[PDB]
RNA sequence: GAGACUCUGGCAUGCUAACUAGUUACGCGACCCCCGAGCGGUCGGCGUCCCCCAACUUCUUAGAGGGACAAGUGGCGUUCAGCCACCCGAGAUUGAGCAAUAACAGGUCUGUGAUGCCCUUAGAUGUCCGGGGCUGCACGCGCGCUACACUGACUGGCUCAGCGUGUGCCUACCCUACGCCGGCAGGCGCGGGUAACCCGUUGAACCCCAUUCGUGAUGGGGAUCGGGGAUUGCAAUUAUUCCCCAUGAACGAGGAAUUCCCAGUAAGUGCGGGUCAUAAGCUUGCGUUGAUUAAGUCCCUGCCCUUUGUACACACCGCCCGU
């Protein structure tokens, strides 16, 4: 797409640790979970319960 | 029967928007008459003013 | 206009004359550095209000518990 | 969320609170001293 | 120059500001003097500070007037310096005396306030400080000459000069007589 | 949540260092040549002469640290909290930015490949092309521009800023020195600039100094209408903008009513950016000249706290009694 010549750019998949402080991936987690007909109310908890367990 | 007389503390405002003030005065020729009255415009203890009505004896508004 | 001080600048000042009243005595630019020495403030003029609520408190220290 | 890092770690970020405040304690401002002559 | 000040010409000494009420708010006879009109002018923070300026400099601030001419100074000194030239002219005589003369008569002595008696329109008479009596002077002079001058042959520096002799000495036929008269017949009435 | 916090403004002859922000003293290293004086020294200068081995303090250059805290003083105070006048100095401070719980059937399906449900879908509500209209006029309402003149209009000469932007864009395109021709619409040639290096010392207006006019709906005022010129584009009619001659209306400080605002603030004056093939009576920033009046209160309009009273609770735009 960016026609940046051939070979001029080069890609590095990442692990991340700290799952439980970024929001991004809990935000993620929690569409999924909603879409398959979950409770609301089950699932709230669930997320804010693993947050405060990983420190903030 | 033009007068003066000299201010010698305020007491406080007055009127339906706090534009006249309550004074004290003594006459600037016998200094243990007195009397108080009310003012229009900015005035400070240390004045002296041009009384006409020599006594009215005013009281709260 | 007017200045009061909070309870952020007050219990601190309580503080550390609580600790440390023999560092300290009557001058405000002694009082502002030790201040600064042994305890660590994120700005300048938290540093300076605290101070001055210090000095202005030892002066009643001197007399009257 | 709203992250712990108030102090340094790992990394730190932009360190404390502006109102957040720590003071240290002495351990040593006793000091009942005399004329002792200890050289060393 | 060390020992006088002038406007360039006339004097601020042989002079008498003649009163005692009218006295500690008008700086024309004290020997902290000025060679001119405007300075920066600091003098608008405070409450009290505004008794310390120059009276010819309270005069100069309040001609720029009615939105055609705002901050024009030197238009309006132009005004001064050939308006107290002409009052030479006239009489021969210093016009610092004829501007007190006129200042120091022309404030009113009472006044009523708009005490309506919570909405009950009614008045009753009152006194009036010094400061107002200066105020009230000045804004009702330099309120003449204008409408005086504004459909005529005649400018400004005439004007202003006729309606200030006029003051000065009780003439009974300038604006500023004719007003105080009114204010006075008014607080007598409702006195 | 307020405060604290971030940005900006105001101070430092102290630190740091400089042709791509950039000088200022010395040498004048040159000023040109008399560049004036004058029979000479001495004064004069803004750019023109450079590599850059003649300083950086004072613009804007920009980083660090410093500095102001009701600290010293006199009164007042439950002598606590704190308040007023002062000594040195900037003495609460221009200022903005960020902004809580619970909410409104507030607005936006015409900002979105954010989306449900209904409608339509080859003779289309899709998607292209030609033209027109969104601007049409017996009337009413609001945000604004110009003016009602002599504190002025016209004609010539003097003298000073700052925030900014600028060439190849996602599907189409710059700011301009210098010369030559004509008033501008301009138009031909060459140069500079991917930028405080070019425009650029951004030679701006109002202001200021001198002539003409003299209360005359007058040379104030410039709507309306005729005629001619040029420029953008594929295309200027319902004149899209601009220039020149003529045309020369209402309007004499505005009734009842009502808006905004107390320090570099109001007001006057004009430069830039957005929109932009063509362009500002609008908005957003910028400087420039620079006042009057207050330093108080709850009377009109509204807000917060406590006490009280209630036949209201979609909550006084309420409930409700009779002929």
């Amino acid at each position: 797409r960016f026609g940046f010549p051939e070979g001029s750019v080069e890609l590095y998949a990442e692990k991340v640790a700290t799952r439980g402080l970024c929001a991004i991936a809990q935000a993620e987690s929690l569409r999924y979970k909603l879409l398959g007909g979950l409770a609301v109310r089950r699932a709230c908890y669930g997320v804010l319960r693993f947050i405060m367990e990983s420190g903030a | 029967p033009i007068k003066l007389a000299r201010v010698t503390k305020v007491i406080g405002k007055t009127g339906s928007q706090g534009q006249c003030t309550q004074v004290r005065v003594e006459f600037m020729d016998d200094t243990s008459h007195s009397t108080i009255r009310n003012v229009k415009g900015p005035v400070r203890e240390g004045d002296v003013l041009t009384l006409l009505e020599s006594e009215r004896e005013a009281r709260r508004l | 206009m007017g200045r009061v001080r909070t309870k952020t600048v007050k219990k601190a000042a309580r503080v550390i004359i609580e600790k440390y009243y023999t560092r300290l005595g009557n001058d405000f630019h002694t009082n502002k550095r030790v201040c600064e020495e042994i305890a660590i403030i994120p700005s300048k003029k938290l540093r300076n209000k605290i101070a001055g609520y210090v000095t202005h408190l030892m002066k009643r220290i001197q007399r009257g518990p | 969320i709203m992250l712990p890092w108030d102090p340094s770690g790992k990394i730190g970020p932009k360190k404390p609170l502006p109102d957040h405040v720590s003071i240290v304690e002495p351990k040593d401002e006793i000091l009942p001293t005399t004329p002792i002559s200890e050289q060393k | 120059t060390p020992d006088i000040k002038l406007f360039g010409k006339w004097s601020t000494d042989d002079v008498q500001i003649n009163d005692i009420s009218l006295q500690d708010y008008i700086a024309v006879k004290e020997k902290y003097a000025k060679y001119l009109p405007h300075s920066a002018g600091r003098y608008a923070a405070k409450r009290f500070r505004k008794a310390q300026c120059p009276i010819v400099e309270r005069l100069t601030n309040s001609m720029m007037m009615h939105g055609r001419n705002n901050g024009k100074k030197l238009m309006t000194v132009r005004i001064v310096k050939h308006a107290f030239e002409i009052i030479h002219l006239l009489t021969g005589e210093n016009p610092l005396q004829v501007l007190v003369n006129a200042i120091i008569n022309s404030g009113p002595r009472e006044d009523s306030t708009r005490i309506g008696r919570a909405g009950t329109v009614r008045r009753q008479a009152v006194d009036v400080s010094p400061l107002r009596r200066v105020n009230q002077a000045i804004w009702l002079l330099c309120t003449g000459a204008r409408e005086a001058a504004f459909r005529n042959i005649k400018t400004i520096a005439e004007c202003l000069a006729d309606e200030l002799i006029n003051a000065a000495k009780g003439s009974s036929n300038s604006y500023a007589i004719k007003k105080k008269d009114e204010l006075e017949r008014v607080a007598k009435s409702n006195r």
